[PDB]
């Protein structure tokens, strides 16, 4: 125990009003552009 | 304040073994993940291995099957055992404590010689 | 973008043919290409296609019968037909797309070549 | 305000913007397959 | 149906703007896209 020892906050259960709190402060405006990228090879090589 | 101190780096021959260690002071490191990164000359500092408090390990592609990351929560120490080293393994290795801060070590140089 | 084909006019069934398609304005090895035929009084039917990687794909019509090749230096697309049948009669075009079944805006075509079997 | 801003049918002709044959990463050479862009960064490939 | 709900609207929005990181560059001072995060779309003119 230190004088700087951090006291933690609560752990709020995920309720519908908290979901609404994030919904009302969510930003639906910006969507990333489908930018023009340099052409890759004809066959993209990669595995899962 | 938290401090990470590494040790055990040196020059090593191809196919040889080298043990890296890192001790922690200022935090219990229980329930806190740890990792070893390496920075090659001119390249970005890259992830090599990660180990969780429960003991689970997560390796990179070029390092899996040749390196083994371990830890001791009681002794507050992380180990990285490097077996069958290759010239790509040359660089400065840094230890990291994935805690409330960006806890890094000083860095120790490993040079694979042939 | 210019495509001109050249192929034998006619042969009765049981033989072979070599169709050619000379291109100008681009490099033929850098774009997907197709072979498509049209029977008189009917729509188009995708015959074959070729990738810029050299891989070729043929549809239900003449799989194992026709082969699609391409010469980079000559800049020319080739269609080697064998075992022709009467239902293979029509005008044959080298279309500019992949699995080109209709006329698509922005797509280049040739004038066609008559093939009667 | 729909998530998919276009009526898509599988027989719609390709245009290379939202309806086109595509090739994704593959282990080797892959046959192109017809795919539909239903939203930004969201594609659907009705193939097994 | 997912986008109609509030939660699903947020989920799809977060998915769209979560573009995979351009971490393909071996040089730390550059940003290079990863090939496996992209596709090749065949255009009507035959280019991809």
């Amino acid at each position: 125990i230190t004088s700087d020892t951090n006291i933690e906050a609560a752990e709020e259960n995920i309720s519908l009003d908290l979901i609404q709190q994030y919904y009302l402060t969510f930003n639906f405006d910006n969507e990333p552009e489908n930018i023009s990228i340099e052409n890759l090879s004809s066959d993209i090589i990669g595995q899962l | 304040q938290v401090q990470l101190v590494e040790s055990g780096g040196g020059l090593v021959q191809v196919g040889g073994s080298l043990r890296l260690s890192c001790v922690v002071s200022g935090s219990d490191i229980s329930g806190i993940a740890m990792g070893w990164y390496r920075q090659a000359p001119g390249k970005r500092r890259e992830m090599v291995a990660d180990i969780f408090s429960g003991g689970s390990t997560d390796y990179a592609g070029s390092v899996k099957g040749r390196f083994t990351i371990s830890r001791d929560n009681a002794k507050k120490t992380s180990y990285l055992q490097m077996n069958n080293v290759k010239p790509e393994d040359t660089g400065v290795y840094y230890c990291r404590l994935y805690g409330s801060g960006d806890y890094w070590g000083q860095g120790t140089q490993v040079t694979v010689s042939s | 973008v210019q495509l001109v084909e050249s192929g034998g006019g006619l042969v009765q069934p049981g033989g072979s043919l070599r169709l050619s398609c000379a291109a100008s304005g681009f490099t033929l090895g850098s774009r997907y290409m197709s072979w498509v035929r049209q029977a008189p009084g009917e729509g188009f039917e995708w015959v074959s296609s070729i990738e810029p990687s050299g891989t070729a794909w043929d549809g239900d019509s003449a799989k194992g019968r026709f082969t699609t090749s391409r010469d980079d230096a000559k800049n020319t697309l080739y269609l080697q037909m064998s075992n022709l049948q009467p239902e293979d009669t029509g005008v044959y075009y080298c279309a500019t797309g992949y699995r080109t079944d209709t006329r698509i805006p922005g797509g280049s075509w040739g004038q066609g070549t008559q093939v009667t079997v | 305000m729909p998530f998919v801003n276009k009526q898509f049918n599988y027989k719609d002709p390709v245009n290379g913007v939202d309806i086109a044959y595509i090739k994704i990463p593959n282990a080797g050479q892959m046959q192109p397959v017809k795919a539909f862009k239903i939203h930004n960064k969201i594609w659907v490939i009705p193939e097994r | 149906r997912i986008y109609s709900t509030d939660l699903g609207r947020m989920l799809l929005t977060s998915i769209v703007r979560g573009i995979p990181f351009w971490g393909g560059s071996t040089i730390d001072t550059e940003l290079k896209v990863i090939d496996t995060n992209c596709i090749n779309v065949i255009q009507p003119d035959g280019s991809y």
